[PDB]
Parts: structure tokens; C-alpha cells; sequence
RNA sequence: AACAAAAAGGAUUAGAUACCCCAGUAGUCUUUGCAGACAAUUAUGAAUGCCAUAGGUUAGAUUUUUAAUUUAGUCUAUAAA
RNA sequence: AAUAUUUAUGU
């Protein structure tokens, strides 16, 4: 009971109230508010009433006296059980950088998995084999492993010709005269030098405070 | 995702008429860089180039070693739209400003016309003849040609991409091959430390392509053939090309200094 | 949410009205990206060229030259579907329909009621409803389609009026008496659907709008109602042409 | 049935984020650090990405944006995002370019991926119709269950005892009657093999007379009947009576995702020289020197043991950035717990000059200078 | 082994000494003087090189003191959301 | 097909739901720092967090819009609060479309109840129909007391509780975004989304601000016409009487 | 054995039965009975039905046993009240 | 880190 009492849902209740007579007795009322004709026919709508939250899964049959019945539930669908049996086999396809960031969200509008895992406005990820994979699950009525198998195999094909055009592209550039800066090789290495010899640093000076520490251990309080 | 954009004066539709046949065209353009773009757009669906343009891609992916694939199609894409918004369905008349500025710079106006389709042919193989404005901080406006190969770019931006001259027929043992040999390797030796060699003033203002001509063969085996006895090929190509250039947009994009 | 609209008593029908309708415009989560008009355009202008007359015999007359190739409206796949689906209806109920159609729009609402009580009477007694309705619900398809009094229209010959006699009440049948005496010959509140081209015409008489200024008109008019853009826009694409280029736009039948 | 606004989360791009994975097995019965955690062997995480116009707000598709100090000013921008609101009111993030670099360094070496096979070094990829096979069918035998990869029962020797027990009492037990049954499916085979020839000169499956009759007359031979009990509860092949079996199955799938190439048969032209005779070489770094015996070097971000060959034999505080060596990749394989073990080689002596050059720091130029 | 509690509600989360004190490190080379002197003699010679130690001490300067430590600001904003929250 | 800067370039006059998920309007927080409550708006959970339904802040947004609307329709003073790091260019940009008042800074304590004070040597004026200033109301501008917003539109209702208290203590409407763990009973119309999320901010303000911009237009195209949508306000009105007042005794003496 | 009311001795203190100290008997322990009084406390009788969440924790169960659901206890911090 | 002398009174 500590918290104060909002009574933000009848403003108009109470604001109309105050306009519908005067407190000088025999006079006509003074204008109302602006806003009290503006949402005249415009309620606010009801608030805490917790309803019967939505079933993302068949509730469980047998219990006789169940709680949490006012608790949303988690939302589950067939793909989950895909993605994490794909991602598990392929863990380091996670380290290809993918955007989560939506640009108008229409992207599903363009998504036909009937013609194969390249599809418009989407890149080639784990997601595409889940979905390809699900289609020919369904429609061509295909085993969780036999359309695991289709669709990975194609994903494969797809990934070896990114990685081949790299090593061709940069050959025959520079056969015509094409230099190109820095690799990630070089420059990981330069990297890993500055934070080493940082270290060799830290080390020389713990070194020497553990050497220093066993003289000043040692009693040599009298030399004889 | 990047689309294909109509052509100048609706080529796509009648073709010019005495230099690239309508179906010619249609394989040229609408077939070619819709099949570019398609390539293109799967490799930047997912990236920071899924909403920049053609250029902005040719500048930023021109010195990464990991993105050259990507390069290829958007200069690719670039240079061949380039080459098609600078024809007109009737030859122009060369204006008189740009006309005294070309014998400035090479004698005359036809002396020009041989060099650029001598380089064209000298090169032998696919690539572009540009016809850029270099002008460095002192020196006057001066023209100059240069020849960039498969998917060269001219911009200095891309410098790192501009292939402009063979490694396999211009780097041996003879004088101009050693000559030729340390600077390819005092380019990539520079280019890699970050070191450049020649100052290049802010915003890439140094060279602006005025005029390309695309010698991919694509564009020519089919109108005009391989070329057997003389006939056709790519020097008729080349030299039908020159009838049909907008001689009057290529002086408004040179922004030649008043002088006269 | 419509159980809490609570209505003042001296509101009038009109803005009682005026509330609801904003009301169901909040729920509304777009139309489709992809459906398109379906009766519009070329089918939609065909409907207004082949049934505009008072005979089914011209109707059938005008389909027959829409479905033969080489018609200018293009429509051939509609009108031939279309005839297939005449050709195998009562002709004596086209003849009947289309009757009232053309003097329903001279009936008031009340007067429209009484005077379908008399004509379904006789449609009981008719020989079509019995035959219909027996072989196409009860057998559902069994014993074969249904077979009308006159097998088809042809055989109705030009002259026979067939189409009087379901318009005559009858003694024996009591005039049908409404729960009230309330009555009008035009609809009173049916302006809350999108813009059809009575709304269209009207506001281009008033004003001088524009091709695209005058879509803009009635969208913010609609307070963005879904789908106001396109059917507007469709109504200016058959009865509307470039009077004064980019800035009049007046209908097409002079 | 289901809602518009239900039908676009479901393709959603947050909703694609697939489920942390768990970690890289390790050993269950050994100490392990408490509060310090290094990188791992595999991502566990996906990694994320912006536009450089999004990242300027610290917008990233999450819940919230991320603050500007800790994700601007790189090249590469990769974050982590462990969760999406913690109960601090925060989204626990954290960098993500120490495996998503470690990706793209390792796909610079152009290196397919092998089966390992014990010690003719005859290397055959792993993306084979062959061998890369999840699905099967009853007609399946042993001889073709060698070449899977994917199996849905345990690996005994790598299950702790307790772990023996549980799988016993909770997956073999309760599997008998079923198992009386998958014999019987190959009774019906034993009876109708004697009309293997019958006809050139099956019945329904149920006789419980018969499946007594066969196991009794596998008790002296047990062999053949272990590889009638691995089909019936997918069990990788242990004894050799082939495919690795000594270390156990892949608990990934062979490649991991960090490589899809085939084959390295290729001859990288060099624009000058012209074809080479091997692949160009890597720059690694020394770790654990070899005077906790034995020698380490990091190979592309990897930790590789070094070459079968000094700076390796001790440490050197003199060398600048650390003792770094030349050395090419021979061969890279998945160990069976996740890992990337490289089969590294001490490369040559030309080769690496002929690297230098293209990058400059070759100090004596082999073109035009070299006059033999 | 349990985690960590979550702490209770408390009226203001905070360190009672941020800076670490540092222990005067010439007391420590004092005690060292104090050993020779027992050991062997108040007046003898093996204390000439601890006792000139103690002497170099207090000839040199006192260091500055370290810049103050931020981490009760920082503690107080994350106190309602780390904690089950603020009292009083 | 999506540019950072959108959203205050040329704000949207309605938010489909691509736009309300793309801007990450649905995220909630974690399940744990939830307002059992307001449970009627989760959809479901995913990711550990409460997702709410699109549809539901759909059609609360759609009414919110169309109280911004008939108040600024009305000669409504609204008043568009967002206190954040980087909501200051949001509220701005939707303040000059409705022609309202903004806040992108802590809510001073007492602004309403206690305006006399802290308001007091702040100017106004006097304006009419066609929104002119008004020559006559001098002496009216120095007794007068200060304003207060008829409509107060909040983007983090969570934060400032102290303006939403007052405002109810005042009776003045209220909007605001309404998240997984915010209290709804603290304002009249809820919109219930992320206000974490900078870019659902911005959309969602955005509307708001359109509809404002909306609304103003009507008044001024009715007022061209002789119609105006609004009476003259209490106070002012009493200053009305009192001045023909003075007047009589002009006549009288 | 040890501890320790009582009794007694030594100190402290203005005095010191006392608090502190050297010692010390009943008694504490075993067996068999009596006795029935406690801040015998959760200062809250027992039991039944019912009301919204969160973070720990105890003994189980289920599960894609990694981590999540779940039954019966216990303990912190809150909502409505 | 396990320190410990003594301090009554106030219409
Ligand atoms: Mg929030
Ligand atoms: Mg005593
Ligand atoms: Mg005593
Ligand atoms: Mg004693
Ligand atoms: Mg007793
Ligand atoms: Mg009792
Ligand atoms: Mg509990
Ligand atoms: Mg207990
Ligand atoms: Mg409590
Ligand atoms: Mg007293």
C-alpha cells in the first residue's frame, strides 16, 4: 500500500464532473476544458484483467489442479528442433557474422523454399538449410534425416564456390597488376606482438618484485 | 537489392543504329548485367553493402584481399553502364572548347582516335579504355588515356584495383622488364606497409573518367564476329564505336578551366 | 472494446455511428501485399458494357463478342467463363432477376420486401425451384443437373414477356406487414466502405483536383483507411482521362 | 489458425537466433578455473552485425542499443549477445571478433578439411556422398555403418561409469521387448534364405520359438552378436573387426562449419615466378617452448604442436614480439571432442623469401637483383 | 557449493575504504633495524648498512597520493538493479 | 529499403506491423522484471523475454493517434516527453509537427501542481483563431496564471513517474509507451511496446506527430471558414466579463 | 576425570554479599521412581478452502537430463490487500 | 586479528 493512487483513468470522469456546474451557485457553468470534447468518445480501455494467456503448446492433459494458468507461455516451433541439430554439427557457422537487424521487416514476402536455399533479400546461413530442410519435410513428404541430408549437401556446393572465388579473385588480380593491402594473417600477428611484449613487461617487473621479496624474506639483519 | 536501370535513350528497345544491333544490346546489357547483378546482390545480401552503391562498393572493397570477388562485379557493373550512358543514337558534333583541348594535348583531334583503338588492340584482352582528366595541384587541366584490364578501375580511390598493364608480357630480364618488375614490387611493398607513392589531393579529384570504351568480348563477338581477314572483329568495333560518342556530354563531365 | 463505448443519450445516430466505425479502423492490419482487384479494370468495364441493357438475350449478345478473340477489351477468358455459367442457370429466373433489378432501383426499402413476398410466392408454385432445388440439395448432384421447364433461352422467342407475370400480387397471398413503418429509397449511413465512383464523381465536380492530388484527398479524408489508395486509384484508371493534362482530371462519358 | 502478428515473428530474424550451443566437451573428472574463462574451442554464440549508419546509434537489432564506447571504432564489428535482458536490465553483450576473426584467418590458409587416419599420406575429404551420409534404412549393414558419421547412441569408452549406468537403466533396459522384435524381422530372413534357391532350381515375423533358438547359439561367438546389438541402438563401431574408432565419433560433423573446400590439389600461380611447388607460407608463433614438456605454436589463432624438427628448445626473452617462425599448413582435421588439430610442417627456406617479396620486407629482392 | 546471494535490501551500497592504505614502507625497514639490535649489539657494525636503509627512508620524500577510486558511484547505480533493491 | 535517419526525415502516418517488428517494437524484458498486470499485451516468451503482441500495440497506437489528433483539433496544448540520452531529437522533430511543446530533460518537481512558482516569469501571449497574436490581453499576461499541457505524451513512463502523478493529481490525459515491467495503471492510453529500443521510439513518436500535424491543419482550414473548433477557456473568458466591466463605468461617468 | 550452586580463602573496592582468582561439596553422568512448573516462542493453537510475482535453498520426479518444467518443505524481497 | 584495573550521587 505504499505506492500512491493513480486515477489517470478517469480524468475525464472526474474533469467532466467539475465542469457540469458552478461553484458560485445560479451562474452558468465556464467553458471546460480543451481536451474534454476531444476524447469525448475515446474511453480508455480495461486495464489489469489478467484473461487466459494464449497456448504456444497443448497444456499438460493430466493435471488436476494446474497453476500458473494466467502465465504467458514460451512460444516453440518445428524449426527450433532443426536449428539447434544443424548449428551443433556446423558450431563454427556461428562465427559467420549474421544480421538480426530488420530493414522494414517484408523480408518473408520474397521467400519461396520451393526453388532452393538462395533466396532474395536474406544471406545463405544455417537458417536457409532449416527452412529448406522443413519445406521438403513437408511437402515432399521427406524423413527429418533423408531432407537433412538434400538440403546440407546443397549448402555445402554453395559455400565451397564463396570460398573458391576469394583465392581465384585475388591470383588473377595481380596478375594484371593488382595490389591489395594487409591480410587478416599479417595483421593478427602484428596484434598479438603489442599485447605480448606487454606482457613481457608485466612479467619482467613481477619478476622482480618476487627475487626482491626473497632478499628482503631472508634475514640478512646482521653481516658478519 | 541492386536492379537493373534503364539505358539512355531507350536502347534496350531499338539499339543504335549503326554501331550495336537490338539483340546485341539485349545480350550486352539486360542479359549481362542483370546476370552481374544477381551475383552481386548474393554476395552484399547480408552485409554493408546491401544498400550502397556500385561505387561506393568499388572504393571500399578495392584494397581487402577478401573482398576482390566482390570488386569484380560492381566496377564490372560500373564500367559497362559507363560506357553505355556516354552513346547517342546520332553522332554529336565535338564542341569547340573540348576540340582545342584535345589537340592541346594530343596534336589532333583523329590522333587521339588511334591511340585509344591502337590500345584497345594492343592490349588483347578484356578490359576498358578510359580517357581521364588528371590535374594535379599546380599543374593545369591536362587528358591523358589509360587502359585498365578485366575489371580495372580508374578512380584513384581504387588504385589498388587499377590493372593497367599485364604481368606475364611486361616483367622479364630485358630493361623495361626489370624496370617494370621493381615497380610492381614497390607498389604491392607500398600498397601493403600503407605507404603511398604518388599524393593524391582529398575526395580522389585528380582523375575523373570522362570516356570508356568496352573491349570485353562479349559486347563485340556477335555483332560484329571474330574478325577473319580483317573484316569486322574487334577493330571495327572500336572504330564504329568513335562515331557514336556524345561528344558533348564528355565535355560537360571534363569541367575544362575557362581559358579562351 | 465495443462493450465499453458508452454513447451519450442525446447523441445523434450519426456520430453513434461515427464511433463505431473509428473504432474498427484501429484493428485493421493492412490488406494483402500481393491480392489485387479482382473486378477491375478491363473485367470491371466489361460488366458495365454487357450488362447494361434490359434483355438477357443482348447480354448473352454482348459476352459472345467480348469472349471471340480479337476483342478490344481483352477479356476473353472471363466472358467465355461467364457464358458457361449463364448457359447453365434457370432462364426463367435470369429473366425474372434482371426485371427487378431495373425497376428495384425505382423501389423504396419497405415497398422492396413486400412486393419479393409476392414473387417468391409464385416462385413455389413455379416448376424451376421444385426441379432445382430437389436435384441440386436433396440429390446433391445425383440423377443429373437439374432439367428447367424451358431447356434454354433460345427457345423463350423474342417477343414472350415471361418476366410479368412475377410481378402481379396476387389476392389469395395477404400483403406481407412489416414490424414497422419505417422506409427510404436510398441506403441512410452506407458511406462507411471505400470510395466508389458515386463518391469519386461528386468530389470531382466540386473541386479541380489533381491525377495524384486527388487520391491524396481522399486518404486523408479516410484518416488512412486500408485500401482507399488503390480502389480510388482504380476508379480514376476507367472513369477518369487527362482533360487539362497533370492538373484536371474529368470522367470519361462527356 | 495462426495471428498476422504471430506469422511475421515467426520469420523474424531475432527468432532465427538458434539456441546456445553447449561448450566443447571437456573432462568431467579434472579441475577446471572458477572465474577466469578463456576463448573457447568452437562459437557457442552467434555473432552479430550492423551497418556502419546503424552502429553509429549503437543500434544492432536487439532490445536496446549498445553503448558507442565498447562497439565503435573497430574494423570489423562483431558482438556477442549471451542475453537479451539479464535482471540487470542490460544486455550481458561482449565482442565477438575472437572467433569470428579466427573464421576468416583460417579460411585464409585454403585448406580443405581430412578424415583422420591413423599412421602414404592419402587424404580424402570429408563432403562425399560416400561418408557424409545421416540417413538410413533396416537393409543397412555394418560394413556401410563405418561409413556414417552421425550416430544416435553413445560411445562407450567416452561415457564416465556413472553415465554407463543411467544409458543401462534408462535406454538398454526398457528396449527388450522391442529388441525381441528386430529379431524376428531377421528370422523371417533366416527361414526364407533357405528359398534362397527354392525357386531358381518371407513369413510375419512372429515366432517366439525362433528368437529363443538364435541368441543361445551366439553365446559362443560374441562377436557376432555386439554387431547385431550396435544396429538396434546405433552404437559407433569400437573394435576394429575402421572408421577412427579408436578416439570415437565426431560429435560435430567433420568439417564444423570453419571450412567447406574439398581438396588443396591446386598450384597458387605466382604472377611472376609462375606456378609453385607448394602453398604459401604462414608466419606462427611459439608458445610453451620446449624446455610441461613439449613444444606449441599458434597457427592462425589455433594452437597447434610445433613441427617435427632453436628458438623452440628454450625461451628467449631477447626476441622482439615473441619467437615467430615460417611454417605451411600440411593437414587439418576435427578431433573427435571439437577441436581443429593441425598436422603443421616446417616449411621451406626460398618459399619464404618468395612471400616477403610480394610484402616488401624481403630485404634482397629475388627478381633482377639475384644474379644466380 | 551454492552461488551468491543475492543481497538484501540496503540503504546504500558501498566500500567502506575505496583506496587501498598503503602500509608506510619505513616502518617495515624500522622493524628490520630492530632485529640487528637483538640479535647482535645496539652499537655494533653489522647494523651500518640496515640502519643507513632506515636513514635513506626518511630522507626521501613521501609519494603523492593515488587518484581517489570511482567505485561507489558506480555501485550506487547498479544497487536497485544487482540487490532486491533500496530501503528507507 | 531503410535509412537510420527515417523516422524524423518523414515520419510514417501509421505503423503496420513490419514497421512495429522491424523497429523492435515487440522485444519486452526478461520474464523475470515483469508487471504481472499488464499480461494482457504479452503474445508469448522467446530469447527469455516477453514478446508483445504486434497487433496489440497496433491498435493502441491507431487510438493514441487519434487522441493527438482531436485534442490538437481542438487548441489542445500537447506536450511530447522524452527523457533519454538520445531521444532528444525524436521529441523534437515531433513537437514542431504538431506545434506542441517538448521535454528531453529531467521533469522539475511541481511544474503543475506548483506552476505559480516555477513557471512564473516564463512569457506567453494571446493568440486567435487563425493562431495571431492578439493585441489587448497586456494586462491579462501579468495576472494570468501559468499553463498547463492538456495532453501529455510520454516515451519512457518508467523513468519519470513524478510528471504522470501530477498530471493525474491535475487531470490532464496522458500517453505513453507502456513496457513488459511499466505500471499501465500511470497513464489513460497505454501503447504498449519497447521504450528501450531508440528506433521504436522514434516510430512511435513519429505517428504521434503526424497526427498532431494532422489535426492542426483541420483547425486552421476551419478557422479560414468562420468555424472555430474551440470556445474561449475559463480564464480567459472571466477576464472577458471584467473588462466590459471597467467599461461600464467608461459609459456611466 | 572434568566442570561447578553452596561453604570457605585471596584480591579489587569508600564498603563487595558480588563481577576477577587458588581451590571446592551437592549436582551434571548410569539405573529405577517421584515431580510437571519454562521467553515449553513463530511473543503468532490446530485444520480446511482460496489470492499475483521474483531471487535463493532442501529431498524427489520428468525432460531435447547441457538446462528447463514439476510435487512437497523452508527462507529472503515485493504486488493487490 | 581474541585484547579487558577502578567511574557512585544530583528536593
Ligand atoms: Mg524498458
Ligand atoms: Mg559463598
Ligand atoms: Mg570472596
Ligand atoms: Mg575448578
Ligand atoms: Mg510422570
Ligand atoms: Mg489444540
Ligand atoms: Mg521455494
Ligand atoms: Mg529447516
Ligand atoms: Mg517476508
Ligand atoms: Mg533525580
Amino acid at each position: 500500500g505504499k505506492g500512491r493512487i493513480f486515477q489517470a483513468a478517469k480524468v475525464y470522469q472526474r474533469a467532466s464532473e467539475a465542469a457540469a456546474t458552478n461553484i458560485v451557485s445560479g451562474l452558468p457553468p465556464r467553458n471546460p476544458p480543451l481536451w474534454l470534447k476531444a476524447i469525448e468518445s475515446i474511453p480508455p480501455a480495461e486495464i489489469n484483467t489478467r484473461p487466459y494467456p494464449i497456448q504456444h503448446s497443448p497444456p499438460n492433459p493430466r493435471a488436476r489442479k494446474p497453476r500458473n494458468l494466467f502465465r504467458p507461455t514460451k512460444i516453440v516451433y518445428p524449426e527450433d528442433e532443426l536449428r539447434r541439430d544443424f548449428y551443433r554439427d556446423h558450431p563454427w557457422e556461428l562465427a559467420r557474422p549474421r544480421m538480426i537487424i530488420e530493414l522494414d521487416g517484408k523480408d518473408a514476402r520474397f521467400l519461396d523454399w520451393s526453388k532452393g536455399l538462395r533466396q532474395r533479400g536474406i544471406p545463405l546461413s544455417g537458417e536457409s538449410v532449416v527452412q529448406r530442410q522443413l519445406w521438403l519435410m513437408e511437402n515432399q513428404g521427406m524423413t527429418k534425416q533423408e531432407a537433412y541430408d538434400k538440403a546440407r549437401h546443397e549448402f555445402y556446393k554453395l559455400r565451397q564456390l564463396e570460398q573458391m572465388e576469394r583465392r581465384i579473385a585475388v591470383e588473377e588480380a595481380r596478375m594484371v597488376g593488382g595490389y591489395f593491402g594487409k591480410d587478416l594473417l599479417t595483421v593478427g600477428m602484428e596484434l598479438e606482438n603489442k599485447t605480448y611484449e606487454s606482457w613481457k613487461k608485466w612479467a619482467t617487473t613481477e619478476i622482480a618484485r618476487q627475487e626482491s621479496a626473497r632478499a628482503s624474506m631472508y634475514t640478512n639483519v646482521v653481516d658478519n | 537489392q541492386h536492379y537493373l536501370m534503364p539505358l539512355r535513350d531507350n536502347f534496350e528497345q531499338e539499339g543504335i543504329r549503326n554501331f550495336l544491333s537490338p539483340g546485341s544490346v539485349n545480350m550486352a546489357y539486360t542479359e549481362y548485367q542483370t546476370f552481374i547483378l544477381e551475383k552481386l546482390n548474393a554476395l552484399v545480401v547480408g552485409t554493408d553493402f546491401e544498400q550502397k552503391d556500385t561505387k561506393s562498393i568499388v572504393l571500399a572493397t578495392a584494397r581487402d584481399p577478401e573482398l576482390a570477388h566482390v570488386f569484380n562485379h560492381a566496377s564490372m557493373a560500373h564500367n559497362n553502364h559507363f560506357f553505355f550512358d556516354h552513346l547517342s543514337p546520332v553522332p554529336v558534333k565535338m564542341g569547340d572548347k573540348l576540340f582545342y583541348h584535345i589537340n592541346e594535348n594530343f596534336g589532333s583531334v583523329d590522333t587521339l582516335r588511334d591511340e585509344m583503338i591502337g590500345t584497345a588492340v594492343s592490349m588483347f584482352g578484356p578490359g576498358f579504355v578510359w580517357l581521364v582528366r588528371t590535374q594535379l595541384p599546380g599543374q593545369p587541366v591536362a587528358l591523358r588515356v589509360m587502359a585498365t584490364y578485366l575489371a580495372g578501375s580508374p578512380y584513384p580511390g581504387a588504385h589498388w584495383r587499377r590493372q593497367e598493364m599485364d604481368a606475364q608480357t611486361s616483367i622479364g630480364s630485358s630493361p623495361q622488364g626489370l624496370s617494370n618488375g621493381q615497380r610492381f614490387f614497390e607498389r604491392s611493398a607500398a600498397g601493403f606497409k600503407g605507404n603511398k607513392l604518388e599524393p593524391t589531393a582529398p575526395g580522389g579529384t585528380d582523375l575523373i573518367p570522362i570516356l570508356c570504351l568496352n573491349t570485353w568480348e562479349y559486347a563485340w563477338l556477335r555483332e560484329y564476329g571474330t574478325g577473319v581477314g580483317g573484316m569486322g572483329g574487334k577493330l571495327a568495333y572500336a572504330q564504329s564505336w568513335w562515331n557514336m560518342i556524345d561528344w558533348a556530354k564528355v565535355e560537360e563531365e571534363a569541367r575544362l578551366e575557362t581559358r579562351i | 472494446r465495443l462493450a465499453e463505448l458508452t454513447p451519450r443519450d442525446y447523441w445523434t445516430i450519426e456520430q453513434r455511428l461515427s464511433v463505431i466505425n473509428d473504432t474498427i479502423e484501429e484493428f485493421s492490419t493492412g490488406v494483402p501485399y500481393d491480392e489485387n482487384i479482382e473486378i477491375g479494370g478491363k473485367i470491371r468495364l466489361a460488366i458495365d458494357r454487357c450488362f447494361k441493357y434490359d434483355k438477357i438475350d443482348e447480354i448473352i449478345a454482348a459476352l459472345k463478342e467480348e469472349a471471340a478473340e480479337g476483342a478490344k477489351g481483352g477479356v476473353q477468358s472471363w466472358a467465355k467463363n461467364t457464358l458457361e455459367e449463364l448457359t447453365q442457370r434457370s432462364p426463367t429466373s435470369l429473366h425474372v432477376t434482371l426485371r427487378q433489378m431495373r425497376l428495384g432501383k425505382s423501389w423504396g426499402i419497405a415497398h422492396t420486401f413486400k412486393r419479393e413476398h409476392q414473387m417468391a410466392a409464385k416462385f413455389m408454385k413455379s416448376h424451376d425451384f421444385n426441379e432445382g432445388v430437389t436435384a441440386l440439395l436433396i440429390d446433391k448432384g445425383a440423377n443429373g443437373p437439374a432439367k428447367w421447364k424451358p431447356a434454354s433461352l433460345d427457345e423463350i422467342p423474342p417477343g414472350a414477356n415471361i418476366s410479368e407475370d412475377y410481378f402481379r400480387n396476387d389476392p389469395e397471398v395477404p400483403v406481407l406487414e412489416l414490424l414497422n413503418d419505417r422506409s427510404y429509397m436510398q441506403y441512410p449511413y452506407n458511406k462507411f466502405g471505400l470510395p466508389n465512383d458515386y463518391d469519386v464523381k461528386e468530389a470531382i465536380e466540386k473541386g479541380n483536383f489533381t491525377r495524384e492530388k486527388l487520391i491524396d484527398h481522399f486518404v486523408e479524408t479516410r484518416r488512412g483507411k486500408q485500401g482507399v489508395r488503390e480502389a480510388v486509384s482504380d476508379v480514376l484508371d476507367r472513369m477518369a482521362v487527362r482533360s487539362k493534362g497533370t492538373e484536371h482530371v474529368q470522367w470519361k462519358k462527356e | 489458425g495462426v495471428s498476422p502478428g504471430g506469422a511475421l515473428l515467426r520469420t523474424s530474424r531475432m527468432f532465427s537466433l538458434p539456441p546456445v550451443i553447449p561448450p566443447p566437451p571437456g573432462n568431467k573428472l579434472q579441475m577446471i578455473s572458477e572465474r577466469a574463462s578463456a576463448t573457447e574451442a568452437y562459437p557457442t554464440h552467434q555473432v552479430l552485425t550492423t551497418f556502419e549508419s546503424s552502429r553509429s546509434r549503437g543500434d544492432w537489432g536487439l532490445k536496446r542499443p549498445l553503448p558507442l564506447k565498447s562497439t565503435t571504432g573497430t574494423t570489423y564489428p562483431m558482438v556477442k549477445v549471451k542475453e537479451m535482458d539479464s535482471l540487470e536490465q542490460i544486455t550481458d553483450f561482449t565482442s565477438g571478433t575472437q572467433h569470428g576473426l579466427t573464421l576468416k584467418k583460417f579460411q585464409a590458409l585454403n585448406i580443405p578439411i581430412s578424415t583422420p587416419s591413423e599412421i602414404r599420406p592419402v587424404q580424402r575429404s570429408v563432403f562425399e556422398a560416400d561418408t557424409d551420409v545421416t540417413a538410413f534404412s533396416p537393409d543397412e549393414q555394418i560394413q556401410e555403418a563405418e561409413k556414417r558419421w552421425k550416430f544416435s547412441g553413445p560411445w562407450l569408452a567416452g561415457m564416465t561409469p556413472g553415465e554407463f549406468k543411467e544409458y543401462l537403466a534408462k535406454t538398454v533396459r526398457p528396449k527388450r521387448a522391442e529388441f525381441r522384435k528386430f529379431i524376428q524381422k531377421k528370422i523371417a530372413a533366416q527361414k526364407t534364405e533357405a528359398a534362397n534357391r527354392e525357386l531358381q532350381e518371407k513369413p510375419e515375423s512372429i515366432t517366439d520359438d525362433e528368437v529363443t533358438e538364435y541368441l543361445r547359439r551366439l553365446r559362443n561367438d560374441n562377436q557376432v552378436l555386439y554387431d547385431l546389438v550396435g544396429q538396434f541402438l546405433d552404437l559407433a563401431p569400437l573394435k576394429p573387426p575402421s572408421p577412427y574408432g579408436g578416439r570415437g565419433p565426431p560429435i560435430t560433423h567433420p568439417s564444423a562449419g570453419i571450412s567447406y573446400l574439398r581438396t588443396a590439389a591446386y598450384l597458387n600461380n605466382h604472377p611472376i615466378y609462375g606456378p609453385q611447388k607448394s602453398h604459401p607460407p604462414v608466419q606462427a608463433r611459439v608458445l610453451k617452448p620446449r624446455r610441461g614438456n613439449d613444444a606449441k605454436i599458434g597457427v592462425a589463432g589455433f594452437v597447434a604442436d610445433g613441427p617435427l624438427g632453436s628458438v623452440m628448445d628454450k625461451f628467449d626473452p631477447s626476441i622482439e614480439g615473441g619467437a615467430k617462425l615460417w611454417v605451411n599448413v600440411d593437414k587439418a582435421t576435427v578431433d573427435s571432442t571439437g577441436r581443429v588439430q593441425l598436422t603443421v610442417s616446417d616449411a621451406k627456406a626460398t618459399d619464404v623469401l618468395i612471400a616477403k617479396e610480394l610484402i616488401g620486407d624481403a630485404r634482397e629482392p629475388i627478381f633482377g637483383s639475384a644474379p644466380k | 557449493p551454492n552461488k551468491p546471494i543475492r543481497l538484501p535490501p540496503l540503504k546504500q551500497l558501498r566500500v567502506r575504504q575505496a583506496n587501498k592504505a598503503e602500509e608506510n614502507p619505513c616502518i617495515a625497514v624500522m622493524s628490520s633495524v630492530l632485529a640487528c639490535w637483538a640479535s647482535a649489539g645496539y652499537n655494533s657494525a653489522g647494523c651500518a648498512t640496515v640502519e643507513n636503509a632506515l636513514r635513506a627512508c626518511m630522507d626521501a620524500p613521501k609519494p603523492a597520493p593515488k587518484p581517489n577510486n570511482t567505485i561507489n558511484y558506480h555501485l550506487s547505480r547498479f544497487q536497485e538493479r544487482l540487490t532486491q533493491g533500496k530501503s528507507k | 529499403r531503410y535509412i537510420p535517419e527515417q523516422y524524423l526525415r518523414n515520419p510514417p502516418s501509421d505503423a503496420s506491423l513490419e514497421d512495429l517488428m522491424a523497429a523492435q517494437a515487440h522485444m519486452g524484458h526478461n520474464t523475470s522484471l515483469w508487471n504481472p498486470a499488464n499480461a494482457r499485451y504479452i503474445y508469448g516468451v522467446r530469447q527469455g523475454i516477453h514478446i508483445i503482441s504486434l497487433e496489440t500495440t497496433a491498435t493502441h497506437l491507431r487510438r493514441a493517434a487519434r487522441v493527438v489528433e482531436e485534442v490538437a483539433y481542438r487548441g489542445g496544448l500537447i506536450l511530447f516527453v522524452g527523457t533519454r540520452p538520445g531521444q532528444r531529437p525524436i521529441v523534437v522533430r515531433a513537437a514542431e509537427l504538431a506545434k506542441a511543446c517538448h521535454l528531453f530533460t529531467k521533469w522539475r518537481p511541481g511544474t503543475i501542481t506548483n506552476r505559480e512558482q516555477l513557471l512564473g516569469g516564463v512569457p506567453l501571449t494571446v493568440v486567435d483563431e487563425l493562431d495571431r497574436p492578439l493585441s489587448g490581453f497586456e494586462d491579462h499576461l501579468h495576472d494570468r496564471r501559468p499553463l498547463a499541457p492538456d495532453l501529455v505524451v510520454c516515451l519512457n513512463p518508467k523513468e519519470n513517474m513524478t510528471l504522470l502523478y501530477e498530471c493525474s493529481l491535475a487531470k490532464i490525459p496522458t500517453i505513453g509507451i507502456i513496457d513488459t515491467n511499466t505500471n499501465p495503471s500511470w497513464v489513460t492510453y497505454q501503447i504498449p511496446a519497447n521504450d528501450d529500443s531508440l528506433r521504436a521510439t522514434a516510430l512511435i513518436s513519429g505517428v504521434l506527430g503526424r497526427a498532431g500535424e494532422r489535426g492542426q491543419k483541420r483547425r486552421l482550414e476551419a478557422a479560414q471558414r468562420g468555424v472555430v473548433t474551440w470556445k474561449t477557456p475559463a480564464d480567459v473568458q472571466g477576464y472577458f466579463e471584467l473588462a466590459s466591466a471597467r467599461a461600464a463605468d467608461a459609459r456611466r461617468r
